[PDB]
């Protein structure tokens, strides 16, 4: 989570939801 | 102690960015399915208001900044992200070639109210573009999502 790793693993948390 | 400067709060803004429009320090339950949306799974009205209940700050469906993070920071490692590994690739790959390019993943991300081009952020594939390809390969998922 940096710059387009944060944007990446924000879509792992919206559907580990 | 504690510390956070542009480095750290670009990060903690880059998922700000896409459930907020302007950035107020609050989003509707509404944005969530306009993410959802474009991660290709999207759930019904109602099962998207139950996403903010996750932390209940407000009890309303809204939520602030330090509010919407710190209930689902603690939920990446109360699962398994190994499992996971695989779905952002299942996710993202939209030819299945392998490799995911940024042209095509802002237009993406565009539809939710963009201040960055589909274009434009390509400049960005560099920090996980080990292969080379102008895209993110397999290799870069364990990097960035298992070493944090």
């Amino acid at each position: 989570k940096k710059t387009f790793k944060e944007v990446a693993n924000a879509v792992k948390i919206s559907a580990s939801l | 102690a504690d510390q956070l400067t542009e480095e750290q709060i670009a990060e903690f803004k880059e998922a700000f960015s896409l459930f907020d429009k302007d950035g107020d320090g609050t989003i509707t339950t509404k944005e969530l399915g306009t993410v959802m949306r474009s991660l290709g799974q999207n759930p019904t009205e109602a099962e998207l208001q139950d996403m903010i209940n996750e932390v209940d700050a407000d009890g309303n469906g809204t939520i602030d900044f330090p509010e919407f993070l710190t209930m689902m920071a603690r939920k990446m490692k109360d699962t398994d992200s190994e499992e996971e590994i695989r779905e952002a690739f299942r996710v993202f790959d939209k030819d299945g070639n392998g490799y995911i390019s940024a042209a095509e993943l802002r237009h993406v991300m565009t539809n939710l109210g963009e201040k960055l081009t589909d274009e434009e952020v390509d400049e960005m594939i560099r920090e996980a573009d080990i292969d080379g390809d102008g895209q993110v390969n397999y290799e870069e998922f364990v990097q960035m999502m298992t070493a944090k």
